[PDB]
């Protein structure tokens, strides 16, 4: 009968947060919470890198100079990247940087559109002081876990050998928990209260994620139910 | 983006009054939750009378 | 007898798939058999999935 609504957002630390909700009846503090644990963590919208593109390798199997990592680590450095796009559904970002040291996601070139959550991710080492690496990264919005094995079927003419296709994560989120425990109100007795802990890699807001979960899940039910 | 919802398909009505409904175009996992969700609201907290008192 | 050899070497890249084999160190064998959705792990209080 009586209906939720959300109540205070604590972001704890940087990335994970415990969103509240407040009035829930018997049973649904459970229910919504194995829901929303599961549409929360499945399938959000959030974007990764697909494609590299470094300019003087053939292929992600090889070794370039000054660069202490192999291709390939370079590539599972990329994938952990989080990076999150406002206005584009596909964006293609670039690296160039020269000398000795780390480096890290701070170092890709600046765009409007483009926001990166964590600068001192660190893509890759330089050492020989002469060796620059340069790169094309391309990032898009997606949703789930698609392979690089799955993406090539009509393989947009591979002939520029020199992009690399990395296995994109697209989902945002890492863990999802709940809690469950009596809220205590006025006249009524009982009434759960839900409490969604969070963790994610920082590209998405709370209340926008568990808004859009709660959008899929209605939109689930409306198949049969209606509007109202 | 590829949010393809479901359509109901036929309600087999076994008998008398218990019904069969399947469902067929759901994504990888919301099976599971449409399933828990429905059971649990309706096995749970159903609006409905029941015998109170017979004298 | 033979004029030219080519060879080429390829690198495949192998993930996982139902029907591999893993192994702990103790002898116990194993066939993976279904690889579930993070969705549908049990999970503790803290909400880690196993």
């Amino acid at each position: 009968f009586l209906k939720p609504r959300l109540v205070d957002i604590e972001q704890v630390s940087s990335t994970h947060a415990k969103v509240t909700l407040e009035p829930l009846e018997r049973g649904f503090g459970h229910t919504l919470g194995n829901a929303l644990r599961r549409i929360l963590l499945s399938s959000m919208p959030g974007c990764a890198v697909t494609e590299v593109e470094i300019d003087g390798v053939l292929h992600e199997y090889s070794t370039k100079e000054g660069v202490q990592e192999d291709i390939l680590e370079i590539l599972l450095n990329l994938k952990g990247l989080a990076v999150r796009v406002q206005g584009k559904d596909e964006v293609i970002l670039t690296l160039n940087k020269s000398g000795i040291g780390p480096v890290t996601a701070a170092d890709i070139t600046h765009d409007g559109d483009v926001e990166i959550v964590k600068p001192q991710h660190v893509i890759c080492h330089l050492t020989d002081e002469n060796a620059s690496i340069s790169m094309r990264i391309k990032v898009q919005r997606g949703r789930g876990y698609v392979p690089a094995s799955t993406r090539i079927h009509s393989e947009e003419d591979e002939r520029p050998i020199g992009r690399l296709l990395v296995d994109a994560c697209y989902s945002p989120v890492e863990r999802i928990a709940y809690n469950v425990e009596a809220a205590r109100v006025e006249q009524r007795t009982d009434l759960d209260k839900l409490v969604i802990e969070m963790e994610t890699n920082g590209t998405i807001d709370p209340e926008e994620a568990i808004r859009r979960a709660a959008t899929i899940l209605a939109e689930q039910l409306e198949a049969f139910v209606d509007l109202e | 983006t590829e949010f393809l919802k479901p359509r109901l398909v036929d309600i087999e009505q076994v008998s008398s009054t218990h019904a069969k409904v399947t469902l067929e175009p759901l994504e990888r996992g919301f099976g599971h939750t449409l399933g828990n969700a429905l059971r649990r609201i309706l096995l749970s907290s159903m609006p409905g009378c029941a015998v109170t008192e017979v004298e | 007898g033979v004029l030219k050899i080519v060879k080429v070497y390829l690198a495949v890249k192998r993930r996982i798939q139902p029907g591999d084999k893993m192994a702990g160190r103790h002898g116990n064998k194993g066939v993976i058999s279904k690889i579930n959705p993070i969705e549908d792990m049990p999970y503790d209080e803290n909400g880690t999935p196993v």
